[PDB]
């Protein structure tokens, strides 16, 4: 509230410069499925990328 | 002493309970107050804080037009880059301010109390600055043949003008200082300037390239003529190939942030005016990039090559370097310096602090022909090859 | 691990060899241990020393390695083997050996772990094995210094065994001399000069002292290590009482007098308070270097470096006493002997006058307060001695116009301001002693005994002419002659100066009220000497508070003299006290109390703990409350310990005054009153945030005479830094006004802070080192804690005399010149191991010319690369001299 | 009750606390060999007001005559 | 070395127990802390009141002013308040002002940018010391440059040589 | 400054309410760069209406 600046309610919601820019980006709609023929492909990608992030334990 | 080695321990939690006590009373954090000299100073301030002399708002005095209403304006541009006209505050007289000259107006009720001190706008050319630094005599060689010839054109101007006046001879300029890193342009002027005991700055003109073009322009003219407003400054200019760069642009790049610096500094050196008697040296890294304005006598008399120092250069800075050493002394400092291959002047010393260290590694008082041998052996075929020297001698 | 290395022969073993020590051996370990228990010696001897050898060989190799997991653990577990029973017991040689390498392993443990309980224990197993291997850890250093690579831990640790020898607890004088410190204080300076500090090993570095030169000079910096020697002896009653340390203290002095290095020897001669010492180092330095060079100067040059208080020469016990030795010196008889006379120090004064200008603005203006209030302030501009000549010469003004205390008053400050004149201010002293009433005589000469300390040394004297005055039959010129005989001996003994204290105050029965000043005068000449032992000062004290106790002034100022006489000594007061006890009183009783105190006082332990069993808090009727204040002050100890105990200082300064309003409520005002002179008295390591803090709530404290004081500490380094300062307070003093009374409290302390730039700064320190002592600061110091300060008390103590000489450059090799001289200054520090504070004399070339500071100037040393030569007089140019000491007896450095 | 009298009361407390802090802090518990810390010799300060007691009793109602 | 523990504490003891003692005490007994302490932390306190503009402070002038420039968008050169040291406001450090007029009420933040934070790296790795074998020779020959007068910077700097670095 | 977003938003939802309607950019350029300098107020705001354009764009 102004000239005073104090403080009204908390508004729930988490705001970063990070959560603004993956929505601007944006993510595809495309499945792997979609783009099959590159199913030899998506084996390969899947093994480096996606392996180490799911589970960094193993 | 079991008792007092107690307090060892406590001490550390006892000033952070106290922490709020402690701050208020001697300073930061909560209530920042120093108790020593803002409480002499209060009287004074008091006038200050009644008075809307705080805002006082950055600015200068564009022109000091003055106009009806409210009788004593002056039209101001604010560092920001847009323009108020103020009021005149009775606690100085319109003289005081004048066209051209930095200002203090205040922000909730533009007006001038004192005017702001002109030309102090670069803190990023101040962050660099050590006034009088140097290594040790002893790394330099000493005197050289290559320091003796930098005094006669330096340190004699500032020192005593009136032995200038007297023979009747022009004041001289300017002195370019050149050669590949490490041929010591810097180590040489710092000492010399040590020597003169004249005011020093230097500053690398890195600095004095900051934002987008012509900010760091403004940085560099303010800060020549202040030193130049100065009764015997010398100024060393440090590395430029950051305001000392070629002058091209092909129109798939260009230049021109880099020039507009370099040429506001070659103007400002003589000047359009006679000269002055300040001294202002250059180092800069290429020979090569030199523009004809910048090496015309008066603003360059003669021109001193520093780079791979001298026959004689080679052995001296050995053993002056050697002399305030602990080292042996049966062995010939001249022959390790000699075996050097076409030395920078970084190179020969490299020998000394390579030779040393093995000497210090034993922790003896003196040193041994072994830790001479493995250092010099190792400088003649690797650091050599690896110098600066080879690829930039060619080019220039 | 890796078992075997060395009790295997094959060609591989080797790299396990090294490791192996850290777990354990199969023989090694065993040779010192298992094998040398279980079997007889004789037969076990043939192979425990093939298997030392290789022990030894291990040592190099392990240094050949820069790894501290190779290094620790691989020693230390040796060393358990050792311990058993190879220490002693298996023959006269092979014990030797096997000490040798035991020495080494012993080192990390020692250096590593810092504690007291490690401590003491490393020095039981190394002293007794020190004895047993007779001298073999001398060898043992000196090949480890050689080696051929070590390890940068080790330049620690080799020092630290040097520690196990100092204690003795084995030792008694076998092996107590060298561990080869030598190079060991070359490499590293640290640990090793407070092992030598305490052992008394010092001695035999004299005889070491021409090898050491070279070292010095040019190469390293040898002169580092031994100043620090010094630093750890004078901190030594701060670690344990000054009874412990006095003795020390001597047997130090006679090295450092006998070593090339002055300042130190210095230091030492003025902590004791001797007649004896002072001869001595005057003479030592002549005698032991039989050289010209500064050797013979040495003497003389340290004594103008002396600067505690007062006027030339300072101390002046020392003045007296190098005449006799004087003769026997022989620099040449007419010119040493000129030198020495304070004629020629007060020349050089007379150029900084020039320098100075005039700041003199002040009032001088007729009738009322304002007369009395100008007085104080001519002196005040112009503190010490500056460009005040015109105003001093011109009588009719402020001196004649005054009436009453005034009188005495204007006469008295005169002197201070005349400071530092052979004659011209004498025969302006003698002008006004002919004329007037009583006080103008009287006041006249303190004033006097300020100008004719100028022709001294033992020809004319100042003695000479106050003897005479003396005699006098009225209170209070004789009062006045006692007070101006007390200022120009200061803090001396001599057969004179004793004689005419005496007699005088043979009554407590005086017709003025500042009678009571005599006692303190007595006091003064006390301390800073061997003390004076005045029958008159200890028993009139106890006479006069039973006939009175109603004056506020008479009567806190005897008790305070008793106090002062009984200072710097503890042995000498038994004689007077003896005397004290014929008469008998209830007085008496707490007259007893005070020489307890006096004994003990400058400890640094004991001092503090009397402190709860205090005479503050408590009246017994108003006897307790004048001593009380002196106690808390503790200002004697303050200035006398090293300068690593200012930094403690700064605290305890204002925890005394703290003390004296909790105890006391009325003591409160009193208290902050003293604190301005505490804080002159202390010159402490930093001294810009006091004064200024404590300046503005001055104003606002009953009694603006807290300000009055708080002004003479406040101008600290007269103005480059200090412009801000000095314009601020002038200004909160004059800005308000409420009444004359008032105004003049205020503008006394505007026109003292206001001083014109390049003048004598405030101080009572040596300047190398923040070591003294004060007897002049006394003379206000005493008149600060007056109820409600009189005109008459002003008087007292409105004189400075103590400030600065101008000559902070060469006296070498016979100069003594204000004349440029050059300077060299280090942008690249590395010392914070030297006492005094002067960084290397490798270098870098700066112009001529060292002038008047207080603070500052460390950097700031003498070339030593020019001709190449190293300082005697350590430089920093508060007080501390750009001189050199070189082979040729004239300086290859030469004036800018 | 009236103010007046209560402000002389609350200044008359007040002299206690500050005559006990005085002599205990001044003693050296940490500049004589023992060291025991004399920040542990930190009491504060306290004073006296009043006011009228509120207390109902005999209410069979909120003010109905309080019958006896 | 043990005596020397016992000198270094001797400061410290004496700093925190006479700042406690003489707050509290001062302003209970005469007119010394007394009414001058109250008001500099009071003034400071509603000066700053809210709300508080974060400034930088570039430069301090030698006349009780300086150069802040504000996060408000506009740059001042401020005067000093009463009871707040100019010189207690470091360059590396940036102030607090009050953002009705412009004065340095204090420095209750030194403020942090991601800039530091790229410079400064925490470093606990997987493989470090003795997770290396071989080529010896090579690990000793960065030690004696780096590590050696880096832990002892002593003899180094003495000699006469800069530091081999 | 701050009024470029706001300017987008309203004009980009006109087209939504009185759908289907066709929201026509002659020259996209001046705005769609790829590269901002993004330290003076002027590169800022043109960051600004970039931003906003993308977010719009799933929202139409």
């Amino acid at each position: 509230r102004n000239d005073s600046y104090t403080l009204h309610k908390i508004l729930p919601n988490k705001v970063d410069p990070l959560v603004s820019l993956m929505m601007v980006e944006k993510v595809p709609d495309s499945t792997y499925e979609m783009i099959g023929g590159l199913d030899k492909q998506i084996k390969e990608i899947k093994e480096v990328i996606e392996l180490p992030v799911k589970h960094p334990e193993l | 002493q079991s008792t007092y080695s107690r307090q060892i321990k406590q001490v550390e939690d006892d000033i952070q309970q106290l922490l709020k006590k402690i701050n208020e009373l001697t300073g930061i954090k909560e209530s920042d107050t120093g108790l020593a000299p803002p409480a002499l100073w209060d009287l004074a301030a008091d006038k200050q804080t009644l008075q809307s002399e705080q805002p006082l708002q950055v600015a200068r005095c564009t022109k000091i037009i003055n106009a009806d209403s409210e009788d004593p304006k002056y039209i101001i541009n604010v560092k920001q880059f847009a323009k108020f006209v103020v009021d005149l505050s009775d606690q100085v007289a319109p003289t005081d301010i004048e066209e051209g000259m930095r200002v203090g107006v205040d922000r909730n009720k533009y007006q001038i109390h004192i005017p702001l001190p002109p030309k102090i706008d670069p803190t990023v050319t101040m962050m660099q600055v050590e006034e009088k630094p140097d290594v040790t005599y002893s790394d330099v060689g000493g005197c050289k043949e290559q320091i003796e010839k930098l005094r006669e054109v330096v340190e004699t101007p500032l020192l005593h003008p009136e032995r200038f006046v007297n023979l009747g001879i022009e004041p001289p300029k300017g002195v370019l200082l050149f050669g590949p890193p490490g041929t010591g342009k810097t180590l040489c002027a710092r000492a010399v300037a040590n020597r003169t005991d004249a005011c020093f700055i230097p500053v690398i003109g890195s600095e004095l390239v900051q934002k987008y073009v012509g900010e760091g322009a403004r940085m560099v003219r303010e800060l020549f003529e202040m030193a130049r407003t100065k009764k015997a400054c010398l100024i060393f200019f440090d590395e430029i190939d950051a305001i000392g760069g070629a002058r091209f642009d092909d129109g798939a790049g260009g230049d021109n942030e880099v020039q507009r610096t370099m040429l506001e500094l070659i103007n400002q050196l003589d000047g359009f005016d006679p000269r002055g008697n300040i001294k202002v040296l250059m180092a800069t890294n290429r020979p090569d990039t030199l523009d004809p304005a910048l090496m015309r006598p008066g603003r360059l008399d003669r021109k001193i090559e520093f780079s791979l120092p001298d026959l004689e250069g080679r052995t001296h800075i050995f053993k002056i370097h050697a002399r305030s050493m602990s080292v042996e002394r049966d062995i010939r400092f001249e022959l390790l310096a000699r075996l050097c291959p076409n030395s920078t002047g970084a190179e020969i010393r490299s020998v000394c602090t390579e030779a040393g260290m093995f000497a210090i590694r034993a922790r003896r008082k003196i040193a041994t022909e072994k830790d001479f041998l493995e250092a010099v052996n190792k400088v003649i075929k690797s650091y050599a090859k690896f110098s600066a020297t080879p690829r930039y001698m060619t080019y220039n | 691990m890796e078992e075997g290395g060395r009790d295997k022969t094959p060609v591989q073993s080797q790299q396990p060899s090294a490791t192996a020590p850290s777990g354990a051996d199969e023989k090694s370990s065993g040779k010192e241990r298992r094998d040398a228990g279980e079997k007889d010696k004789e037969q076990e001897l043939s192979e425990e020393d093939k298997q030392l050898q290789d022990e030894l060989e291990m040592l190099v190799e392990r240094l050949g390695e820069k790894d501290t997991s190779l290094y620790r653990p691989a020693l230390e577990e040796l060393r358990r083997q050792i311990r058993s029973s190879t220490t002693s017991m298996t023959s006269v040689p092979k014990p030797l050996k096997f000490l040798r390498p035991h020495y080494g392993k012993l080192k990390e443990i020692y250096e590593n772990m810092a504690p007291g309980e490690n401590k003491c224990f490393a020095a039981d197993i190394i002293s007794v094995l020190a004895m047993t291997m007779s001298g073999e850890r001398e060898c043992l250093k000196y090949r480890l210094v050689g080696s051929q690579e070590e390890l940068a831990s080790w330049g620690h640790e080799y020092v630290r065994h040097l520690a196990g020898e100092v204690a003795k607890e084995w030792q008694e004088l076998d092996d107590a001399e060298k561990a080869q410190r030598e190079p060991l204080l070359t490499l590293v300076k640290e640990i090793v000069p407070y092992n030598m500090a305490h052992n008394a090993e010092h001695e035999a570095c004299d005889l070491l002292m021409e090898i050491e030169q070279v070292d010095m000079l040019e190469k390293d910096i040898d002169e580092n290590a031994y100043s620090k020697v010094c630093l750890y002896l004078t901190s030594c009653v701060n670690y344990v009482p000054e009874p412990e340390n006095s003795a020390l203290l001597r047997c130090a002095l006679g090295v450092f007098r006998k070593f090339s290095r002055f300042p130190e020897a210095l230091r030492l001669a003025l902590m004791l308070n001797d007649m004896e010492l002072v001869e001595d180092i005057f003479t030592s330095c002549k005698d032991v270097v039989v050289q010209k060079q500064m050797a013979f100067m040495l003497g003389r040059h340290g004594v103008f470096l002396e600067l505690s208080e007062d006027v030339e020469e300072y101390e002046d016990l020392t003045e007296i006493m190098s005449n006799v030795q004087l003769n026997s010196n022989f620099l040449a008889l007419a010119r040493e002997l000129d030198i020495m006379e304070p004629k020629v120090p007060d020349d050089i004064y007379k150029t900084h006058l020039e320098n100075n200008r005039f700041g003199g603005s002040g009032s001088q203006v007729d009738s009322a307060r304002m007369n009395l209030a100008s007085s104080f302030v001519n002196g005040f501009v112009n503190a010490a001695f500056g460009q005040d000549k015109l105003l001093t010469d011109d009588g009719n003004k402020w001196l004649y116009k005054n009436k009453d205390h005034g009188m005495l008053s204007a006469a008295a400050s005169l002197g201070m301001i005349l400071l530092w004149d052979v004659d011209g201010g004498l025969t302006q002293i003698d002008k006004y002693l002919y004329s007037s009433e009583d006080y103008i005589k009287s006041g006249a000469l303190l004033a006097c005994g300020i100008v004719n300390s100028g022709v001294r040394n033992e020809c004319d004297p100042a003695l000479a002419l106050l003897s005479d005055y003396v005699l006098h039959n009225s209170n209070t010129m004789r009062l006045g002659s006692i007070f101006g005989l007390g200022l120009a001996y200061a803090g001396s003994n001599r057969e004179d100066v004793l004689t005419l204290l005496l007699p005088v105050m043979g009554d407590s029965k005086s017709s003025m009220e500042v009678a009571g000043v005599t006692a303190l005068a007595c006091g003064m000449i006390a301390v800073g000497s061997c003390n004076g032992d005045v029958t008159s000062t200890i028993l009139q004290t106890i006479m006069e508070k039973s006939e009175t106790e109603l004056k506020d002034t008479y009567a806190r100022w005897l008790p305070l003299g008793l106090g002062l006489n009984h200072l710097g000594k503890g042995e000498a007061i038994e004689a007077i006290l003896a005397a004290l006890e014929v008469v008998s009183e209830p007085f008496r009783s707490f007259a007893n109390t005070l020489v307890d105190v006096c004994a003990y006082a400058g400890s640094g332990n004991v001092l503090k703990v009397q402190q709860l069993l205090h005479i503050c808090s408590e009246h017994f009727d108003s006897k307790e409350k004048e001593e009380d204040k002196d106690k808390k002050e503790k200002k004697d100890k303050d200035k006398k310990e090293a300068p690593a105990d200012m930094g403690a200082h700064q605290g305890v300064a204002v925890l005394g005054i703290a003390l004296i309003a909790m105890g006391e409520e009325i003591g409160a005002e009193m208290a902050l009153r003293t604190f301005g002179h505490l804080l002159r008295y202390g010159e402490p390591t930093l001294r810009r945030a006091v004064p200024l803090a404590l300046a503005l709530i001055s104003v606002s404290n009953p009694r603006l005479n807290i300000l009055d004081t708080l002004s003479k500490f406040s101008h600290d380094a007269d103005p480059e830094v200090s412009y801000n300062s000095i314009f601020a307070m002038g200004m909160v003093g004059s800005g308000t006004n409420n009444a004359r009374l008032a105004a003049m409290l205020r503008q006394l302390a505007q026109y003292h802070a206001k001083d014109p730039n390049n003048l004598f700064m405030v101080r009572l320190a040596q300047g190398l080192t923040h070591l003294g002592k004060g007897t002049l600061t006394l003379c206000p110091y005493h008149s600060d804690r007056q109820l409600m300060s009189q005109v008459a008390v002003a008087g007292l103590l409105t004189v400075l005399v103590s400030f600065l000489d101008v000559r902070n450059i060469i006296l070498g090799k016979s100069h003594y010149v204000l004349y440029g001289l050059v300077a060299a200054m280090q942008p690249r520090m590395l010392v914070t191991f030297d006492e005094e504070l002067r960084p290397l004399p490798v270098s870098v070339r700066v112009g001529q010319a060292v002038d008047v500071v207080g603070q500052a100037g460390k950097p700031k040393t003498i070339t030593g690369f020019q001709t190449h030569t190293t300082p005697v007089l350590l430089a920093h140019g508060e007080r501390a001299e750009l001189a050199t000491e070189e082979f040729l007896p004239v300086t290859p450095i030469l004036e800018g | 009750e009236v103010p007046k009298e209560k402000e002389k009361e609350k200044v008359s407390t007040a002299v206690l606390s500050i005559t006990a802090k005085a002599k205990k802090k001044e003693k050296e518990k940490e500049k004589k060999e023992e060291e025991k810390m004399e920040v542990d010799e930190a009491e504060k300060k306290e004073e006296k007001e009043k006011k009228k007691e509120p207390e109902p009793n005999f209410q069979l109602l909120d003010n109905p005559a309080r019958v006896m | 070395t043990q005596c020397r523990l016992k000198l270094l504490k001797l400061e410290r003891i004496k700093d925190y127990l006479l700042m406690e003692e003489e707050f509290i005490r001062n302003q209970e007994q005469m007119k010394p802390l007394e009414e001058k302490q109250e008001e500099e932390r009071s003034k400071v306190d509603d000066l700053r009141g809210t709300p508080m503009s974060v400034g930088t402070l570039e430069e301090i002038i030698d006349d009780n002013h300086a150069i802040v420039s504000t996060s408000v968008g506009s740059e001042h050169y401020v005067s000093i308040l009463s009871f707040v040291d100019k010189d207690l406001l470091e360059p590396g450090c940036s102030v607090l002002l009050n953002h009705k007029v412009h004065a340095v009420i204090g420095v209750l933040m030194d403020d942090t940018d991601p800039l530091v934070t790229v410079m400064k790296v925490e470093k606990a790795p997987q493989e470090t010391y003795a997770d290396i074998g071989g080529l010896d020779n090579q690990i000793q020959e960065i030690k004696e440059s780096v590590e050696l007068p880096l832990t002892h910077p002593e003899y180094y700097e003495e000699m006469g040589i800069k530091p081999p670095k | 400054l701050g009024e470029g977003p706001r300017m987008v938003r309203d004009v980009f939802r006109l087209a939504k309410e009185n759908a289907p309607a066709i929201i026509f950019i002659d020259e996209i350029d001046a705005i769609a760069t790829k590269r901002f300098d993004a330290q003076t107020g002027a590169d800022r705001e043109v960051q600004r209406i970039l931003l906003e354009l993308l977010n719009q764009m799933d929202g139409f």
